[PDB]
């Protein structure tokens, strides 16, 4: 991770007044003509960190 | 992809969290909340 | 519409 | 014939009556009313932003 410095802004504040419990982060996937193009487990990772 | 690193599974919310990603391809879309993750209860 | 990795 | 049904919770409120707004005046040291702040003074401009 970098040395810098951290300011972050914010961004919106929407009001719902839900109980949050669990998350999850939503990816995505690519279908190449190297692969089945199946959703499977023959798919492009692609790279994030 | 090497190999097939995919990883995502369910995560306990905790009050306050830092999502630092680095993406050069944007692969990371949207992200969801709630708590029985099912037609069930609401969720964001 | 559901479908699951392997 | 049109029923209404007023509900108020505990979730966040997003419905309300509108708002006012007064005519823009400088050089007078009296009292306004900023989002709540009720303040006296002189509302002289400024550089800073």
């Amino acid at each position: 991770l970098p040395q810098g410095f951290s300011a972050l802004e914010p961004l919106v504040d929407l009001p719902i007044g839900i109980n949050i419990t669990r998350f999850q982060t939503l990816l995505a996937l690519h279908r190449s003509y190297l692969t089945p193009g199946d959703s499977s487990s023959g798919w492009t990772a692609g790279a994030a960190a | 992809h090497v190999t097939k690193r995919f990883d995502n599974p369910v995560l306990p919310f905790n009050d306050g969290v830092y999502f630092a990603s680095t993406e050069k391809s944007n692969i990371i879309r949207g992200w969801i909340f709630g708590t029985t993750l099912d037609s069930k209860t609401q969720s964001l | 519409q559901c479908v699951n990795l392997t | 014939v049109v029923v209404l049904s007023f509900e108020l919770l505990h979730a966040p409120a997003t419905v309300c009556g509108p708002k006012k707004s007064t005519n823009l005046v400088k050089n007078k040291c009296v009292n306004f009313n900023f989002n709540g702040l009720t303040g006296t003074g002189v509302l002289t401009e400024s550089n800073k932003k």
